[PDB]
């Protein structure tokens, strides 16, 4: 289960790199942006359960990855993301509102609880 | 009760929800329930015979932690490579998701647009296409394709679809 969503996670990531360093305009675009809709899929796929506190640290790694694809190809960034931190952060709470600051304050007193996702988090 | 039987039986196991129902090959009547973590084979969500016999299956149904999301199922294939058995099943959830399953292996997930679905069916029309038509409680409905797992046409009205 968490193993299939891992390795689709690393062949889109691979399927990015594979586009990047070779490719032209078009066949870069053309991968990049179907990697994009393999993670907005597995976004999607991961936002349907409940959030476990073992799947949290796939669940921030991806919408980071999202998040950067998508800022990368857009050239520029959007509020969408910002959206999707707030999303990804409910998750953290649900798991133990307001606005991005109070959300962050409370965030970051949960992962001094220590659940170690610290090296995604700190990338969100 | 049966016309078949014309008797009034109690079903012997204490299920919560009830799912799915109907006959299948080699088994005959079933249900599709539970009694009462990411692994495929546990799954929570007993299979039943129906006039008291064993389970009969509760290898490769839905992982548990799917087991409080789900709202509807129904089923599409059922093969039997032995006396487990193989599903390929539909799912769909309090999170507007419409799931496929294969031996318990979610794959193919779709978001759908409205919220709150009550039921959903298949839809042939043609050669080769096939199509999902989902209801809600908001008197609307949708149509998803398959073979890949995306929306079509989407509706609001209709007291009734058929």
């Amino acid at each position: 289960c968490l193993d299939l969503w891992r390795e689709k996670n690393d062949r889109l990531v691979r399927q990015a790199k594979v586009a990047q360093n070779s490719g032209l305009t078009l066949r870069r675009q053309q991968l990049a942006q179907d990697a994009l809709e393999g993670l907005r899929g597995l976004l999607h796929s991961l936002q349907g359960l409940p959030a476990a506190v073992p799947v949290l640290p796939l669940e921030l790694t991806v919408t980071c990855n999202f998040i950067i694809l998508r800022a990368s190809l857009a050239q520029g960034f959007t509020e969408d993301q910002a959206q999707d931190i707030q999303r990804s952060l409910e998750r953290v709470l649900e798991t133990q509102e307001q606005g991005l600051r109070e959300l962050w304050d409370s965030v970051l007193r949960a992962s001094c609880l220590l659940p170690e996702l610290l090296s995604a988090l700190h990338r969100l | 009760i049966s016309s078949q039987t014309g008797k009034v039986v109690s079903v012997s196991g204490n299920f919560s929800s009830i799912q799915w129902a109907g006959e299948i090959e080699n088994l005959g009547m079933v249900l599709l329930g539970l009694k009462e973590d990411y692994a495929i084979w546990n799954t929570k969500f007993c299979v039943y015979s129906l006039e008291s016999q064993e389970v009969l299956s509760d290898i490769y149904i839905i992982p548990p932690a799917y087991s409080s999301v789900v709202t509807y199922v129904h089923i599409c294939a059922t093969e039997i490579i032995k006396n487990q058995l193989r599903i390929s099943l539909i799912a769909l959830t309090r999170k507007n998701q419409l799931i496929s399953f294969q031996n318990g292996t979610p794959k193919n997930v779709c978001q759908l647009p409205f919220g709150d679905p009550c039921a959903v069916q298949l839809m042939d029309s043609g050669g080769g296409n096939l199509f999902f038509v989902v209801s809600f409680i908001s008197n609307n409905a949708c149509a998803v394709w398959k073979e890949s797992f995306q929306v079509a046409a989407k509706w609001e009205k209709l007291s009734l679809v058929l």
